C-alpha cells in the first residue's frame, strides 16, 4: 500500500499486522538483458532494464541523468544489529542499484540449536527470525515496487539448525541463501556427520523454494595465510558443494560459486588472480558465478579499498559474473555506514557501466602463460581430489587435516584444521532410520516409508495431512516476541522522539556519529593524539582514530576519526532561503547577439584580471558568444566610451586594478558621468571590476554592476543577459 | 614439485578428459555423504518436519526432546504424532501438542 518518493518509509507501519503478512513472490530473480539499449546520447552493449526510480551517479548530470544498470545482479551487505534501522538503508541502497540484500546473522547464530523468535538486538549482525524476516521482506516488497525491479532477499542457512531455517526461509519467500555443509565443519566446528546429513534436507527445501544458493569457498581466502596459494583447495570446496547440491536435486543454474579474487596490490593481482578466475569458470561451465569483493588484504583507507574493488570488477569482466557482490570500502575501518553501502553500490554500477561491451574490443590470450597456469591449477585440483579419495573419502581427508593448510597443494605444511569425525557441536546426534521411518511433509530428503499408509501417496507425503505448511501457509505458527525487554518496540520507543528534531547517524537512528578527516604537520603517534584533542574540543563524545596514513614520516600524517555529536537541531529553527544555466546564457546570446567593449582603464597596466573573464580558458564571456572588443590597457575612460559609441556596443566592461587614493572608484564614476554627458547611459550596460572592488560601493558610483575577487565569466555573463532583459 | 612427478599420470589427458575426471571423482567423494543423508535423521531434521506440520519452534523442540528420550527418533518425530492422531481419532495438532507435554508416549512405545 502506497510509498511516495518524498515520504520516508514508515517502519512503525511495517511492524504492524505482521501475523498476516505473506510474500508477494517466491524465488530468485535475475536481471533482464536490454540488448543494444539507448539511454541519453549513448547505446549500451551490456545493459539490463533501467529502473523507474533511481539516484544516478553524480556525474550523470552531464548526460541527462541517465542511470544504466549492468548485467550482473548486485549485492550489498546490510546488517547493523537492528533490522528496523537497516530497512531504511535498504531503501537507500536499492535506489543506487542494489537488487540483492544480504543479511549476515547475529554472532554465532550457527550455534543456536533451533529457530529463534522475535526481535532481540543483534551483535555483529541481525538475529534471523520469522518476525524480522517478514518485516524486512514486507518492506522490500514496497521498496522493489518503488524502484521498479524485483529485489532478492538473502541470508544464511547454516549451523546446527540448517533444516529449521531452511523451512522458515522457504515459507517466508527468502530468495537467496548461503548453504555449504563444508562451512559448518571447517570454521564452526560442527560435527561433520550431523551437518552433511542436515545439508541434504536444507538443500532439498531450498530446491523446493527455487532459491539461489551461495557457497562458502570464500572463507578459505580469509583463513589462509597467503590467499594466493589456496586456489587448488578453493576449486575442491566449490566442486564438493556443487556436485552434492546438484545430486540432492538443485538446478545447476541455482548453484552459485562464491568467488573472490585472492590477491590485492602491491601483489601483481590481475596476474595472479586472472588465471585462477579463468580456470574456475572453465571447470564449472553451467554453474553460476557469484563474484565477491576482496576483504582480506584490505585496510582502513576507503580509497585503497575502492581501487582494489575496481580491479575486482575487472576480473569479473574479463571472465564472468552472474552475481556481483560488493564490499563497503570502509569494511576494514568499522561497521558499514549507510554512506559506504551506497559508495560500494555506486562503484560497482560505475566501473561495470564504464566497462560496457569491453569484451568486444579486448580478449584473453588464452594460449600463453595464461593458458599454461589455467591447466596447471586444474591439475593441482584433480590431484587434490585423488588424494581425498585415496584416504577414504571426505571424512578422513578432513580428519587428516587436508583443509585450511597454508601450503600450495600438493605442498602440505601440516597446519590445516583437523576435525574429529566423532567430535564437534552435535556429535552423536545422528540417528538411523528404521523400515518404518516416516515424515508426512513436502520436500523431505531421505528414506520415507509412506507405502505403509498408501502406495499412491509416495509422491505426495503431504497428502497424509492434507498439505504441509509448504502447501497450507495458514498452518504456520506465528510467534511475535519472547523477551519483553530485548525487542524492537522497546527500541522504537527509546527513539520515538525523532519521528521533528534531527541528528547525524551512521548505522542506527540518531546515534550521533560523524567522520573527521584532517592532516597534521607532525609524525604519526604525536598526530594520532593531537587529532583526539581537536576532536574533543569540537564537542565530540567517544572519539576514535580510525585511520592513519603516513604522508611522510616528518612532514605530516593524515588522520580519520569518528565521534559523537551530543546535540540535535530543530529543522524549524533553521533559516533556509530559495539561477541561469550556461545553456540559458548561451541560448540568449545566440538568439540576441551581444557586443562589448572592455579595457583596463586609466594609467593601469595590469591586464590579467579583465582577460581572466574574457578568455575561453577559465570560463570567460567569450565562451558564450559575447562579441568582445578589447581596447588593451592604460586606456583612457573617455576613450572607452567613444568606442562603445563608435562600435554601438551593448556594454562597457572596465578593469580597475590599482586602487591608490580610490582611483578605481573615481574612474568608475567618471565612466558613468562620461556616458551621461554623451546620452547613452540609459541605452548601455556598464560593468566594472578589480581586486579592491566591492560590488555595492561600485554601484553607488553610478555603474550598473561591480565585480571583485573571485569573479568568473559566468557571473559577468549572467549579469549581461539579466540586466539587458530588465531594460527592454 | 614434487608436484611435477605427481602430475605425471595427468600430463597426457586432454582438457575434456581432465575435467571429466575431476567431476567423476567429485561425485565419487560426495556419494557416500549423500547416502548418510538417505539413511539417517537428526534433531534439526525432525524439528523441521514438525515445523512443516503446523507446530511451533518451541513445540517442535519439546516433541523431539522427548522423542530422543525414548530412542524413538528411528521412527520419525512427525511419524509419532501421526500414528498418534490416527489412533486416538484426534487433530494432528492436538496429538502433537499432547506429546509436547509428555502424554501418549506410553501409547507410542506400542
Ligand atoms: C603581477 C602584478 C604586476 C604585473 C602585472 C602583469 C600583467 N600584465 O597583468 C607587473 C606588470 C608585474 C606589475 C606592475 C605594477 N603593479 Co602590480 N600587481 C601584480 C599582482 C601580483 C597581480 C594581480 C593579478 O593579476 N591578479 C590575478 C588576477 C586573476 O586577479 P584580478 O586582477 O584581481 O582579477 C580578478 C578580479 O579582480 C575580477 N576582475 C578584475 N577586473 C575585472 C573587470 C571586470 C569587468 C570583471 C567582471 C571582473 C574583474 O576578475 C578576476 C577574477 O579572479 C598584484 C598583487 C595582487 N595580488 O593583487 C599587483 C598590484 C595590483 N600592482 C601593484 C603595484 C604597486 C604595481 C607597480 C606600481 C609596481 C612598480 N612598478 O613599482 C607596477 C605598476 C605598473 C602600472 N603602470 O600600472 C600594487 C597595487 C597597489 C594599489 N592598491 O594600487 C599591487 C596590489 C601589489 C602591491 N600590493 O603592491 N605588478
Ligand atoms: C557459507 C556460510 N554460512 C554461514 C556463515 C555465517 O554464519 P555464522 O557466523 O556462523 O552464524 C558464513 C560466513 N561468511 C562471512 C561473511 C559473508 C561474506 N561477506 C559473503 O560474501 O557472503 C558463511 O560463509
Ligand atoms: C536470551 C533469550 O531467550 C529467549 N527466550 C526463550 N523463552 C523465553 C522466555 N519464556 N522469556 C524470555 N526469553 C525467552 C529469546 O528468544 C532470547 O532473547
Amino acid at each position: 500500500l502506497q510509498l511516495r518518493v518524498n515520504e520516508k518509509l514508515d517502519v512503525e507501519n511495517i511492524l504492524k499486522d505482521l501475523d498476516k503478512y505473506t510474500p508477494k513472490r517466491r524465488g530468485w530473480t535475475w536481471r533482464q538483458p536490454a540488448e543494444n539499449l539507448q539511454m541519453g546520447p549513448f547505446i549500451y552493449k551490456d545493459a539490463s532494464t533501467p529502473l523507474e526510480n533511481s539516484v544516478a551517479l553524480p556525474s550523470a548530470k552531464y548526460f541527462g541523468d541517465i542511470d544504466p544498470q549492468p548485467l550482473p545482479v548486485i549485492t550489498t551487505e546490510i546488517a547493523s544489529g537492528r533490522f528496523e534501522d537497516d530497512i531504511r538503508r535498504m531503501r537507500m541502497a536499492a535506489w543506487h542499484g542494489a537488487d540483492h540484500i544480504m543479511v549476515i546473522r547475529t554472532a554465532g547464530q550457527s550455534h543456536y540449536d533451533g529457530l529463534i523468535e522475535g526481535t532481540p538486538q543483534g551483535i555483529g549482525g541481525v538475529p534471523i527470525t520469522r518476525k524480522q524476516v517478514r518485516a524486512q521482506r514486507k518492506a522490500l516488497d514496497l521498496i522493489e515496487e518503488e524502484v521498479g525491479r524485483p529485489i532478492n532477499y538473502h541470508s544464511y542457512v547454516s549451523g546446527v539448525a540448517g533444516p529449521d531455517i531452511a523451512v522458515m526461509f522457504a515459507e517466508e519467500g527468502v530468495n537467496g541463501a548461503h548453504q555449504d555443509p563444508q562451512y559448518n565443519v571447517l570454521y564452526r566446528n560442527i560435527n561433520m556427520i550431523r551437518s552433511f546429513i542436515d545439508a541434504c534436507e536444507s538443500k532439498t527445501i531450498m530446491a523446493w523454494a527455487d532459491m539461489a544458493q551461495i557457497d562458502g569457498a570464500h572463507n578459505a581466502n580469509a583463513t589462509a595465510r597467503e590467499a594466493w596459494k589456496v586456489m587448488p583447495e578453493l576449486m575442491v570446496q566449490h566442486a564438493l558443494n556443487s556436485i552434492f547440491s546438484l545430486k540432492v536435486g538443485m538446478k545447476k543454474s541455482n548453484i552459485c560459486l562464491s568467488t573472490v579474487p585472492p590477491t590485492a596490490p602491491p601483489a601483481p593481482s590481475m596476474y595472479l588472480d586472472l588465471p585462477y578466475a579463468v580456470a574456475l569458470r572453465e571447470m564449472f561451465e553451467g554453474y553460476r558465478m557469484r563474484a565477491q569483493m576482496n576483504t582480506k588484504y584490505m585496510e582502513a583507507s576507503t580509497r585503497e579499498a575502492t581501487v582494489t574493488h575496481v580491479l575486482n570488477l575487472l576480473i569479473s569482466k574479463l571472465t564472468r559474473a552472474d552475481i556481483q557482490s560488493t564490499i563497503t570500502p570502509d569494511e576494514g575501518r568499522n561497521v558499514p555506514w549507510h554512506i559506504y553501502n551506497i559508495e560500494a553500490c555506486d562503484t560497482a554500477k560505475q566501473a561495470l557501466i564504464g566497462m560496457d561491451g569491453l569484451m568486444d574490443m579486448v580478449q584473453l590470450k588464452r594460449e600463453g602463460v595464461l593458458g599454461d597456469t589455467v591447466r596447471e591449477l586444474k591439475e593441482r585440483a584433480v590431484l587434490f581430489m585423488e588424494e581425498i579419495i585415496e584416504a577414504g573419502g571426505y571424512f578422513n581427508a578432513v580428519e587428516q587435516g587436508f583443509f585450511v593448510d597454508s601450503g600450495y597443494y600438493p605442498e602440505r605444511n601440516g597446519d590445516g584444521i583437523a576435525r574429529q569425525i566423532n567430535g564437534g557441536i552435535g556429535a552423536g546426534t545422528v540417528f538411523e532410520r528404521d523400515e518404518d521411518y516416516m515424515a508426512p511433509v513436502t520436500a523431505h530428503f531421505g528414506y520415507n516409508n509412506v507405502k505403509q499408509y498408501d502406495e499412491a501417496l509416495v509422491s505426495e507425503p503431504s497428502k497424509l495431512i492434507d498439505g504441509c505448511t509448504l502447501e497450507v501457509p495458514e498452518k504456520i505458527v506465528y510467534i511475535d516476541e519472547l523477551d519483553e525487554n530485548d525487542n524492537v518496540n522497546v527500541r522504537m520507543e527509546e527513539t520515538k522522539e525523532f519521528r521533528s528534531m534531527i541528528k547525524p547517524e551512521v548505522e542506527w537512528q540518531a546515534d550521533g556519529t560523524v567522520l573527521l578527516t584532517m592532516f597534521l604537520p607532525t609524525s604519526k603517534r604525536v598526530a594520532e593524539f593531537a587529532a583526539i584533542e581537536f576532536a574533543k574540543k569540537m564537542n565530540l563524545e567517544e572519539v576514535e582514530v580510525i585511520n592513519r596514513e603516513v604522508m611522510q614520516e616528518a612532514e605530516g600524517t593524515r588522520i580519520e576519526l569518528k565521534g559523537r555529536v551530543p546535540f540535535s537541531i530543530d529543522i524549524n529553527s533553521l533559516v533556509i532561503p530559495p539561477i541561469l544555466s550556461e545553456d540559458e546564457i548561451r541560448e540568449d546570446i545566440e538568439k540576441t547577439p551581444l557586443k562589448i567593449v572592455a579595457a583596463t582603464v586609466g594609467e593601469d597596466e595590469h591586464s590579467v584580471g579583465l582577460r581572466e573573464v574574457i578568455d575561453i580558458k577559465h570560463g570567460g564571456i567569450e565562451k558564450y558568444g559575447v562579441e568582445v572588443h578589447y581596447l588593451g590597457t592604460s586606456v583612457p575612460v573617455e576613450k572607452l566610451v567613444d568606442a562603445a559609441i563608435e562600435l554601438k556596443a551593448d556594454a562597457i566592461l572596465a578593469s580597475t586594478i590599482i586602487s591608490h587614493d580610490d582611483i578605481h572608484y573615481k574612474n568608475m564614476k567618471r565612466i558613468h558621468e562620461l556616458a551621461v554627458e554623451k546620452g547613452i547611459r540609459d541605452k548601455i550596460m556598464i560593468g566594472c571590476g578589480g581586486t579592491q572592488v566591492t560590488p555595492e560601493v561600485a554601484v553607488k558610483q553610478g555603474v550598473d554592476a561591480g565585480f571583485g575577487r573571485g569573479s568568473k565569466g559566468i557571473h559577468v555573463a549572467t549579469f549581461l543577459v539579466k540586466k539587458r532583459r530588465e531594460m527592454r | 614439485d614434487d608436484f611435477q612427478q605427481r602430475r605425471a599420470h595427468l600430463a597426457n589427458l586432454s582438457d575434456e578428459e581432465l575435467q571429466t575426471r575431476f567431476w567423476e571423482m567429485a561425485e565419487k567423494i560426495v556419494d557416500p555423504l549423500l547416502d548418510l543423508g538417505k539413511k539417517n535423521t537428526t534433531p534439526s531434521i525432525e524439528r523441521s518436519v514438525l515445523l512443516r506440520m503446523g507446530f511451533s519452534s518451541l513445540e517442535a523442540k519439546a516433541i523431539v526432546d522427548k522423542t530422543m528420550d525414548r530412542g524413538l527418533m528411528g521412527k520419525g518425530a512427525g511419524h509419532i504424532v501421526y500414528k498418534i492422531a490416527k489412533e486416538k481419532n484426534i487433530s494432528v495438532r492436538e496429538a502433537g501438542l499432547a506429546l509436547s507435554e509428555g502424554k501418549y508416549w506410553d501409547d507410542a512405545i506400542q
